[PDB]
């Protein structure tokens, strides 16, 4: 349970750190995943659409920026759901 | 580590140029005549770049070293002129 | 070998780089320290071998004044090489506007400080390139330079250093 | 930054070029590709120094082709990026998302996540300009931008920014 | 990814080009301008020189025994071993079907034609609720 609690705690936290950065870019063709500092060299000619290098498609951003705050609360949310837990392990460790 | 070299006395290894480098010599100066590279011996109307590389050989003004081993790693240095083509 | 990870993060608190160590060896068998240089010192010296391999170049047919330099090694630099090098106009721009001091000899006279104090020389060098008169708020912009120097120090040497350049 | 290392570099030559000055071309050589070069490990290599006294003194022949190499070590000055430091660089071209700062060989960008809130950004500008006080986008549009790390790649090198921080951005 | 190849002659652009194969050199040139495209061509017949999947579908059928470098009292192991996995795919009764109609066909004298039509249709549909059982043979017939 203690690595199971562990394990979650910085799973979601890790998730969470990287899901309040921004997006990136989604290329509908392919069907793959980019970031936006993979995309700062994707700039077309003109500044205007993030080229492809396959498709030679325009990169549109993904929609997870808003899922920071998602996994805020639901890492708050579980957090006060296995709040009793924490403390049983604390009265634990306070017991043999 | 110690400079991996040898100086140009107290040289050891034998004063006579041999096959195996002779045709690598003459290959080497058959590329120069191959992507025209300055001639030095004179022409006499010939276009054979193996002819052209005896000739010049055989005039004794080539102007290259070579480079010999040794089991350490260390190498010697000399010059094809220094050298005497004898066979 | 075995993917040298050695992960460092790179900060002025004497977290150095990877390649860039304080200890080297030289191609003479001699320990080769490390070398940093300032940017007043980087743009005076650079001018050295700037006029050394142009007169150079005029030998080689025979066989301090940045708005003529500016434009000078501008048209040196597209005679050799191409006009690509915008970006080292850029750079000795930087190099030129943001240095500390303009003249040569109040960098060598700091120099001749420098070498009796025996500073430590990544410190100094970054004080070097770095263009500031007062060490408090250059102590709370830089937290290298809030923990690794006394203030009092650092500011007795701080106004002897800043009294020699030209202030912007 | 702006620093001076010895370095080794080795180069080739092709062989129609054998005549007698071919030390000088082999400098040249060195010369043109030396200057306008980044890499990944020392950043921007800016330019030459001690262009006399040069060593070379020793060629090898390829096997195959007639190219010789020769190895050059020198000093040189070059610009290392880094991690962490207030400089002030100029901007040139900007984005909606966020300007695009150069500062010497980079194009230093700050995302639109990295301004501070507190900074009245203005949509209606050209180019589109973060200004509060003093800190505009000008001809000289000399910014306090801290570079916190600069992303070297495949060889389009690219550093990231931030003006969070007091009296950063602001000059 | 569009997943193409397309191959034009860099200076003639006339159409998609108007191009021959030499085989006996393995190499491709457009006919007007005279020179090459590529290089290196593979083979298109020395495979068939070398060496019924579509009845068999896309999992592949694989029949075991024993050899001479090796054990009876494994090979029975692997005899009473090579019936584990048939009824992991309906396959078996695929292939039962298949040797019923093999059967059939031969115990009629049919040729391999008329086999594997029978195959066909059989793969054909394989399973409706139309087909819904009907003695098994019913289909078959
Ligand atoms: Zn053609």
């Amino acid at each position: 349970i203690k690595w199971k609690v562990h394990q979650v705690v910085q799973r979601l936290k890790d998730d969470l750190d990287k899901n309040s950065e921004p997006n990136g870019y989604m290329c509908p063709i392919c069907l793959t995943k980019y970031t936006q500092l993979e995309a700062v060299q994707l700039l077309n000619f003109d500044r205007t659409e993030f080229l492809c290098s396959l498709c030679d498609e325009p990169l549109v951003e993904d929609d997870s920026g808003k899922k920071n705050k998602e996994k805020q609360d639901k890492l708050n949310r579980l957090m006060d759901q296995i709040q009793p837990i924490i403390d049983s392990l604390k009265k634990i460790d306070d017991s043999r | 580590l110690k400079e991996k070299a040898i100086p140009k006395d107290q040289r050891a290894t034998t004063p006579y140029m041999t096959k195996y480098e002779r045709a690598r010599i003459l290959g080497t100066r058959a590329l120069q005549i191959s992507m025209n590279a300055p001639v030095f011996v004179d022409l006499e109307g010939e276009t054979d770049p193996l002819r052209i590389a005896m000739k010049e050989l055989a005039e004794k003004k080539i102007p290259l070293v070579i480079r010999r081993y040794l089991p350490d790693g260390s190498f010697e240095d000399w010059s094809v002129e220094e050298l005497i083509v004898d066979l | 070998r075995l993917k040298k990870v050695e992960e460092e993060e790179n900060a002025a608190t004497l977290q150095l780089g990877q390649e860039f160590q304080l200890k080297q060896i030289n191609h003479q068998g001699e320990e080769e320290e490390l070398i940093a240089l300032n940017l007043s010192e980087a743009r005076l010296v650079i001018k050295e071998a700037l006029v050394e391999r142009r007169r150079a170049f005029k030998r080689s047919q025979k066989k301090e004044t940045r708005e003529k330099e500016l434009e000078s090694i501008d048209v040196l630099l597209e005679q050799t090489t191409g006009g690509n090098n915008k970006d080292l106009k850029n750079t000795m721009q930087y190099l030129t506007n943001f240095s500390r001091f303009r003249d040569q000899e109040t960098v060598g006279a700091v120099i001749q400080l420098l070498k009796s104090t025996g500073l430590h020389p990544f410190e100094v060098a970054q004080l070097g390139s770095l263009a500031c008169d007062t060490a408090d708020e250059a102590k709370t912009l830089i937290p290298s330079l809030n923990n690794k120097i006394s203030d009092d120090e650092l500011e007795r040497i701080l106004k002897e250093l800043s009294n020699l350049e030209t202030l912007y | 930054m702006f620093f001076i290392k010895d370095l080794s570099l080795n180069i080739t030559l092709h062989p129609s070029f054998f005549g007698p000055r071919m030390k000088q071309y082999l400098k040249t050589k060195l010369l043109e590709e030396v200057e306008g070069s980044c890499t990944g490990k020392f950043g921007y290599i800016l330019c030459v120094l001690d262009y006399d006294n040069i060593d070379i003194q020793r060629g090898r022949i390829l096997p195959t082709d007639g190219s010789a190499e020769f190895n050059v070590k020198y000093r040189a000055v070059v610009f290392k990026p880094f991690k962490g430091e207030v400089v002030d660089g100029t901007v040139v071209s900007c984005s909606q998302h966020g300007f695009e700062v150069q500062v010497g060989p980079m194009k230093v960008f700050v995302t639109k996540h990295l301004m501070p809130q507190d900074l009245t950004f203005n949509a209606g500008s050209n180019p589109p300009s973060y200004q509060s006080s003093e800190d505009v986008i000008t001809i000289k549009s000399r910014i306090r931008v801290k570079i916190e790390g600069c992303i070297s790649q495949v060889s389009s090198i690219h550093a990231i920014g931030s003006i969070k921080e007091d009296y950063l951005g602001a000059i | 990814p569009n997943l193409n190849i397309v191959l034009t002659c860099p200076e003639c652009k006339v159409y998609p080009p108007k191009i021959v194969e030499r085989f006996s050199e393995g190499d491709v040139v457009c006919a007007l301008c005279g020179l090459v495209l590529s290089d290196k061509l593979v083979d298109t017949r020395s495979e068939w020189r070398t060496f019924n999947p579509l009845l068999d579908g896309n999992n592949l059928s694989t029949r075991i025994g024993k050899g001479e470098t090796t054990d009876m009292r494994f090979t029975k192991e692997l005899n009473k071993a090579q019936g584990k996995n048939v009824m992991d795919k309906k396959d078996n009764e695929v292939q039962a079907a298949f040797a019923k109609i093999t059967m059939l066909c031969d115990a009629a004298e049919l040729p391999k034609i008329v086999k594997d039509c029978a195959k066909e249709a059989y793969k054909l549909c394989h399973d409706e609720k139309t087909l819904k059982g009907k003695s098994m043979e019913s289909i078959m017939a």
